[PDB]
């Protein structure tokens, strides 16, 4: 069956230890080593109302702010946006 | 630390290096054949090749008996254990006297121990298995070393590692990204958070973002921690941390001094032999005072006769301002310093005499000094005659009142008039019972 | 090696009509602390 | 092995403590013990000396019809009796005059710690 | 470097310093004189050593520094580890958890040991090469397989799945030396055979190797168990005894409790699983005890299990503790007829001088004979132990002044820094009112 | 004090007192004898004597639902609320109940023909058997049932209850309930008295001033009476001459 | 066979040998002479069974081996089961677990019980067929008359499964509570005869301790078995004598009255008999008997004297019963009763010889001899005892006069003579 | 001084206990969070619902209830002994909370002593 295989051996250097992983299947090869590459740092948003760096996100309209009367501005906008869209 | 206590002027043992007492030194005025025998005593200490060796230091009240204690506890230093007790803490609702007793003696013996401290820290950056061109058996693939790369503030170091960490790693979630610290004297994989580079400001985790390390990858420190007899003699016998039934109830149940047995300490002491041999711990060991033994009753006075006979214990320092006094639990048997004659066969006996006039001045100055009081020659003049009568300490506790008084009056020292208002205003012990013995039939029992 | 010469279970208190609010209050206080409580005295089981 | 004990008793024994809701007062107006662990300074000198609910408030809020329904994310009379509805408005009023009272009941004590300060002081 | 063991009253007592007859020489293994009462010591110890006769009871009586602790200590050292002394004062008896009498038993039953002897098969070796296989995704059964080496062995051994386990559990690499206990499955390393591969990293400095066990893999070893009976007691008495054999905290052990493990002790050395090796229990100033401690060591020193009780007193004609009768020693005339009682003279000149001589050369001291003889005038003068201690100040305050032999300066400064008890009493006298009551 | 010989009328006169007085205001009769506690010291237990004195009267009124279950229906969005009916001789009622009362409706095993009341202030939930209409369903079940309720389900009661604050300081001296292991293994502990500290005594004593100031609590001072007060001790005494002193001791 | 109950001190008493107007008796029920102690007793007893007066307070006082630990028992066996006899010894009050004040205030509510009828439902037969499927159940049950099929609720199929019933046991159910108890196997005992639901009036009288200590825990009702009550709140006390009060009111519940007797009293401190003083005056107060033999003596605790050991504040509210020592008469009747309860025959001559040594030295000391003599005679293969037995068993055995005497003889031997 | 956020819960979404999203708002604001696995545990472990008035902890993360906003749909006829009505807070989101007060060395030294000792500044038995 799909086994993964730990083997230690005694091997001359006058003697050292060393350690092996033999797995019997690359799925699991991979599974336990995914090689998974370097994560990408997520961009700074800024608020478009005040250009002050971004703390919120309003759920309806997804266009983070910083500031109260940023969120009032934004929903003003949303609100005639659809009014004119429709 | 800030407030000032009775004893905050004194430093340490005013000694030459010759061990002849200076006159006035280092807060001590004074008692010059005390203080060279106490210095003695501290030179015993610090040689730390005797065990349950006895000072009793026996004198009139206010002659710096305590002070003698704290200048010794000053002259060897944080490193040496210094553990202060009277003889009215033996009475406890939980233990037996002995119990208490040795308590107090496991905790006089300390222990300090060195050690190297080596991890590795940084922000997993690669993760790739080392294969072999030949794999073992035929079939799959096998892998010899698990290649892991560490980023720091000011570096990036790769670590080949062996093989068996990948479980660990996989144990612990370890990706590429997070922050994880290997510890070599164990090799293994700890997760200490993601890096915080890769947070956004929606994010609503707490302990899941760290900031990146700071300095090298390798980071290798002496650790010295300093510990007791009793810190391990409790912690081992009230253990704390397991997740079995018994812990549950020791959080559960009140926490109660219970009578340690013998075989605990003698593992302790086992465990404490084997770390010195191996080099890893330093015995310190310590003093033991012992205030108001007259306190204690004829059974502790009894124990420590065995106390001090064994080859553990500290150096223990007693003090007693009774004369020829009954022992507490005994009927009617006096001993010359409320101890019985037993033990006082076993300690060596310091003398303190009292102050002459000239030395209760300069004590009264020392400690308006310390105080922070400016004080004129009458006024001090006057403090010192008023000393000669009554006592010292009704002296020097008369300084902060007076510096107020002269404060409220809007003067900067203290005068003569002030002392003698406050001297108007407070009774010393005298004078009280002079009024007491006046009016004796309006007072009550 | 120590085992009591005697064994018997707790004392049960019984009524003809006791309030039937009493019965399943304790038996689910029993549930949860054993379910909370058994797992922690496994160690001691060879002791048992 | 033995049986065990069975000992008997009157019912009516069982219920000697019991007192009907009706005959006792609410003790959790004093519970000060309980609030330990769950109520904190914050909530009971900044939050709700400030957000206390009103009458006024309750009373519109339940008068005014139902919210509109939230806007999806954008990636930017013959069988009408007046005693019933009398009574029904009663009821209503009732209930309004419950919650305030409840709602005022249940957040009037401040805690004698609070969390704040059991874990600024709690070492580890 | 300083060992938590330091020079104490008694650290120069190696042993009573007998010879095969029990003559005591005059000066042997640290003890000097007393030769009375160091005969009547051997005597006992050979009673002790021979360990037929239980609940035996022998009182060191005399004056105040005549050496009663010494003997004890000297007859604790020639006993060895392999006896039971259990060593305490008469005070430790009365505790705010137990009983008297209580205290007492646990006391008797501390200085019984019960030793249990059985051969068990241990595999001992170097392990060369150990595999593991363990299925990828759920739960299955691992196979394995491990090769131990010794110098004139190698095998190759099909392990099971708990063999495995702890396998596992332990890290069992190449090179390491470990010891397999075939019955419980119990794995110890014990050291490495050579090191590991220095291209991993992380790995911290090796430490010193060990060299292959030699002989067969399979031995067979001998396995010896002792306990105490109390701590058979405080294990059998409740689930969480074996925490209290290090807390304290036994409480009361019931009596049936006690029974039962009388009669199970007893069927054990019938049936030759245990071997009973009894002990002594030092009680140092037994003056300390009330009358109902004493009448319950009176019944108590009537048991098969009860040891060689050993007790110290200086007491003359005393009232007895919680009664108002005067009696000898401070003990009850009905103990003092179950007890020897073994009295010590006081020490002469030349006494004195050979016990400074040992101390001297215990606490690694050089003094001259004009120090010698005046330090034996001082002790004979005051005290011993004044003597004793004048000693190392007088180390010290030459030490100071960096010298090398303490001289006849030295003793007469540390004779005025410190003072005995008579000469306090003087001057407390000569300022009586000065100090606080009477 | 009252002092005399034997026989004279000392009970008899504070008995008299206690009955001139009323049942209204508390009369706590002690023997000097009873401050040997052995769980308590004695001034502990003296001035757990003197805060039975105090009594404090609250004036409340307390809505019970109560009656036989008809449907029992939790409405998912989490459960937002939880629909009750529960039926009386003199109607039915639906009520909308919180939905953390739902808890406490599934702990003590509520179906439909069980009989219920509903504390409306606190959420307690109390399953007082089966309704008696029900008692033929089976021929043989471990079941206790119970007449159907005779008046109305809402049941309004306008109530005047004397406590004392010894009542509230041992009602706050340990927390009650608590779903936690600890709390769970304190409820096993043995009912220990204990010295209650000042500083609880201090905030009780501000809870019941925020109370009085309120409008729904008085204070009955109330009346200690210690008798065979030679009994005590002269720890006792010396702590009595403090005692007798605060302000807010009775008499 | 040999049952826990042997014969005792006082097993030959089954009363107080009274008349209708408690006149008493010269030997009758156990008692023998001692006519005005046993005619104040059944006043007393009287008063008891009248249970109108509360707290009353009587005192039997008198020399050593007068009868008035057997008049107590008399009192007691002349009561009832029903109403509650509290026996304890001064010394049981003093306690580690408890207070002195709360040991009395037990002992006191030990003596008065609550008696609560109730009506309840047993169903008792033969198992005949036990079905469960997955949950639904039948269980068919049969008597020696009549035989039945249940349909069982879920409760009642967890409580028989919880209970292993298999066919042919004979088992009891509360039908209330599932309360099943297996009382055989039947083919042993045999199987009920009437009905199979039966309807039955249970009685039950709770002491009002046992009411404190059900309701002041949870699980409380184990400390009424192991102690561990500690010091029950007053809170509680007044609650519990409240709702009794409710009770006795709607006539859901009858107070029984009874009696606790303190053996040897004069072991109680200055303290304890403060409380009793007014513990007496609660209308929920049982009726107390004390006996001592104390005469002028000091009280425990204090440096006073007084002439019971009692302080003076107490005795005004006691009656006293005084005993008088027993003539030649009363005492060879005494002695026939104490032979006639140990099933030994004895010779008139024996019974006169032993009549001499009772009256020259001791009532109790006779009565021990009268069991070595039938020992000694069963000894020597004889079948009544006689005064040469009764010598040997004199001799064998020595009272407190002639031990006394032998020890002054000797009393240098002995320890610590004063 | 703590920065804390403070808000009405609007929304909560958990995808499948492993990754979710929280919305709070205020009367002038209203935002969505991204939550991780020990959050959403906690979140869970409180029964934390729509309409909960909540404050979170940035630090530590604990969260606890302050009240429930009243909505028509919410008027029960009986409430818990711990719920309690209360108005949507105002401002902004993100406050820091600032607490004085003043206790007793005896007081640490309680709460120090064991697991729950600040049980014993109220039973008193240290
Ligand atoms: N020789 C001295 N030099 C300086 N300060 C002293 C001296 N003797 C006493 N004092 C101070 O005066 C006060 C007297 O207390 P102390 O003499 O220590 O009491 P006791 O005699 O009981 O030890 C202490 O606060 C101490 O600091
Ligand atoms: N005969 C002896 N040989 C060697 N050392 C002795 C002898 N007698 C006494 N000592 C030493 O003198 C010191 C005091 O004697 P100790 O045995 O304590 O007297 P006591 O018999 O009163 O206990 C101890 O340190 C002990 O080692
Ligand atoms: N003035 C009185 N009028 C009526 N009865 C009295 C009077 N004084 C005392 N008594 C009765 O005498 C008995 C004993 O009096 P008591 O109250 O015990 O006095 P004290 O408390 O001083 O010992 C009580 O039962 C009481 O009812
Ligand atoms: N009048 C009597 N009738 C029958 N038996 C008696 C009588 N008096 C004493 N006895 C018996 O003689 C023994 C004497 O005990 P008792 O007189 O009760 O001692 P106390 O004086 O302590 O009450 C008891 O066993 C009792 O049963
Ligand atoms: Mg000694
Ligand atoms: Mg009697």
């Amino acid at each position: 069956g799909p086994i993964i295989t730990y083997h230690s051996v005694t091997v001359p250097l006058a003697r050292c230890s060393r350690t092996f992983i033999t797995f019997s299947d690359d799925a699991t090869f991979e599974e336990w080593f995914p090689q998974g590459r370097p994560p990408k740092v997520p961009v700074r948003e800024v608020c478009p109302v005040t250009h002050r760096p971004a703390l919120y996100r309003d759920p309806v309209t997804d266009i983070p702010y910083a500031t109260a009367r940023a969120f009032k501005i934004i929903r003003e906008a949303y609100k005639k946006y659809i009014t004119a869209h429709g | 630390t800030q407030r000032i206590a009775s004893h905050s002027h004194v430093k340490g043992l005013g000694l030459d290096e010759s061990g002849l007492a200076k006159q006035a030194a280092s807060g001590l005025v004074g008692q010059e054949n005390a203080r060279e025998a106490c210095g003695v005593i501290v030179e015993l200490i610090k040689s730390k090749k005797m065990a349950g060796r006895a000072v009793l230091l026996a004198g009139p009240p206010g002659t710096g008996k305590t002070a003698l204690a704290l200048a010794i506890a000053q002259e060897l230093g944080s490193k040496v254990p210094f553990c202060p007790m009277v003889g009215s803490e033996v009475y406890s609702t939980e233990i037996k006297k002995t119990e208490v007793l040795m308590e107090n003696f496991r905790r006089a013996i300390g222990l300090r121990i060195k050690e190297t401290k080596e991890v590795y820290e940084g922000e997993v950056t690669e993760l790739t298995p080392c294969e072999t061109e030949n794999p073992m058996g035929g079939y799959g693939k096998t892998i010899s070393h698990v290649i892991i790369g560490l980023k720091t503030a000011k570096g990036t170091k790769q670590l080949k590692l062996d093989p068996s960490i990948f479980e660990s790693l996989q144990k612990e979630r370890v990706e590429a990204g997070d922050v994880i610290y290997i510890e070599a004297n164990s090799g293994a994989v700890k997760r200490q958070g993601r890096c915080d580079t890769y947070a956004t400001e929606f994010d609503l985790e707490a302990e899941e973002y760290v900031p990146l390390p700071k300095g090298d990858v390798h980071k290798k420190k002496e650790i010295i921690q300093d510990v007791t007899l009793h810190d391990l003699d409790v912690a081992n016998a009230r253990p704390q941390g397991g997740q079995d039934i018994l812990s549950m109830m020791g959080q559960l149940m009140k926490p109660k001094k219970t009578e340690i047995t013998d075989k605990l300490r003698g593992e302790i002491n086992k465990v404490v032999n084997k770390y010195i041999d191996q080099g890893i711990a330093e015995l310190v060991p310590g003093v033991l005072f012992v205030d108001e033994v007259h306190m204690l009753d004829i059974e502790c006075f009894t124990y420590l006769h065995r106390a001090l006979e064994s080859s553990i214990a500290p150096i223990v320092i007693f003090a007693s301002n009774r004369g020829n006094c009954v022992i507490r639990g005994t009927e009617d048997i006096t001993s010359p310093h409320g101890i019985p004659l037993d033990l006082l066969d076993r300690v060596m006996i310091i003398r303190t005499m009292l102050y002459t006039p000239q030395e209760m001045k300069q004590i009264i100055k020392i400690r308006a000094q310390t105080e922070g009081i400016n004080i004129s020659e009458e006024a001090l003049n006057h403090l010192g005659e008023i000393g000669t009568k009554t006592t010292l300490r009704y002296s020097v506790q008369l300084l902060t009142p007076a510096n107020l008084l002269a404060k409220i009056n809007g003067k900067d020292s203290i005068e003569k008039e002030h002392v003698e208002e406050i001297s108007e205003l407070f009774y010393d012990a005298k004078s009280s019972a002079k009024i007491l013995a006046d009016q004796q039939d309006k007072y009550m029992k | 090696f120590v085992m009591p010469p005697v064994e018997a279970p707790p004392p049960s208190l019984h009524a003809c009509h006791p309030p039937p609010w009493l019965a399943p209050r304790q038996a689910a206080f029993q549930e949860q602390l054993a379910s909370e409580l058994w797992p922690r005295a496994r160690p001691l089981h060879r002791i048992v | 092995i033995t049986p065990g004990i069975c000992f008997s008793t009157a019912s009516l024994v069982l219920r000697a403590t019991d007192v009907h809701p009706l005959q006792r007062i609410d003790m959790g107006r004093f519970d000060l013990i309980g609030l330990e662990g769950r109520v904190s300074r914050y909530e009971a000198d900044t939050f709700l000396p400030r957000h206390r609910l009103s009458r006024r408030v309750l009373l519109e809020v339940a008068t005014a019809p139902d919210p509109p329904p939230r806007p999806k994310p954008v990636k930017m009379s013959p069988f009408y009796l007046d005693s019933l509805e009398e009574k029904r408005k009663r009821q209503r009023s009732e209930r309004l005059e419950r919650i305030f009272q409840l709602s005022e009941a249940h957040g009037a004590l401040a805690p004698v710690y609070g969390t704040e300060v059991l874990d600024f002081c709690t070492l580890p | 470097v300083t060992r938590i063991e330091r020079i104490g009253a008694h650290s120069h007592i190696r042993g009573l310093g007998l010879d095969d007859a029990l003559e005591p020489r005059q000066a042997s293994q640290g003890m000097v004189g007393q030769l009375a009462a160091r005969r009547a010591a051997g005597v006992v110890l050979e009673m002790i050593r021979e360990g037929k006769i239980a609940g035996r009871a022998v009182l060191i009586a005399g004056q105040p520094g005549t050496g009663k602790t010494a003997i004890a200590m000297g007859m604790a050292q020639a006993l060895g580890p392999d006896t039971p002394f259990t060593a305490i004062a008469g005070s430790e008896i009365f505790s705010l958890e137990m009983s008297k009498t209580e205290a007492l038993t646990q006391a008797f039953r501390r200085s019984i040991g019960v030793r249990i002897k059985e051969e068990t098969e241990i595999i001992e070796g170097e392990v060369v090469e150990i595999q593991i296989d363990r299925p990828a995704t759920g739960t299955g059964s691992k196979v394995g397989k491990l090769t131990l080496k010794t110098t004139e062995m190698e095998t190759i051994y099909d392990l099971g799945t708990k063999m495995i386990e702890s396998l596992t559990k332990d890290k069992v690499q190449a090179g390491d030396v470990i010891t397999i206990d075939k019955a419980t499955g119990k794995i110890s390393k014990l050291g490495r055979s050579f090191t590991r591969a220095r291209d991993y990293d992380a790995m911290g400095s090796q430490t010193k190797f060990v060299q292959c066990p030699d002989g067969e893999l399979q031995k067979r070893k001998e396995v010896v168990h002792t306990v105490s009976l109390h701590e058979i007691d405080v294990i059998n008495s409740r689930t969480q005894g074996f925490l209290a054999l290090f807390s304290g905290d036994t409480g009361e052990i019931k009596s049936e409790v006690r029974e039962q493990i009388n009669a199970k002790v007893a069927e054990w050395r019938e049936e030759g699983k245990a071997e009973i090796i009894p002990g002594v229990l030092f009680i140092d100033e037994v003056h300390m005890l009330d009358i109902e401690s004493f009448s319950f060591l009176n019944r108590a020193l009537e048991s098969d299990m009860a040891p060689v009780l050993i007790m110290a007193t200086n007491r003359g004609i005393t009232r007895i503790r919680g009664t108002s009768y005067q009696s000898p020693h401070g003990i009850p005339i009905d103990l003092l007829d179950r007890l020897l009682i073994v009295s010590t003279t006081p020490y002469s000149e030349k006494d004195t001088k050979q016990i400074l001589r040992i101390r001297c050369e215990e606490e690694d001291v050089e003094m001259s004979e004009d120090a010698y003889t005046v330090l034996t005038r001082i002790g004979l003068e005051t005290s011993l132990r004044y003597a004793i201690q004048l000693i190392t100040a007088a180390s010290l305050v030459c030490r100071k002044r960096k010298g090398t032999e303490v001289q006849v300066d030295d003793i007469k400064r540390v004779y005025s820094l410190f003072l005995d008890e008579s000469r306090s009493t003087q001057y407390m006298k000569e300022y009586q009112d000065a100090f606080l009551f009477n």
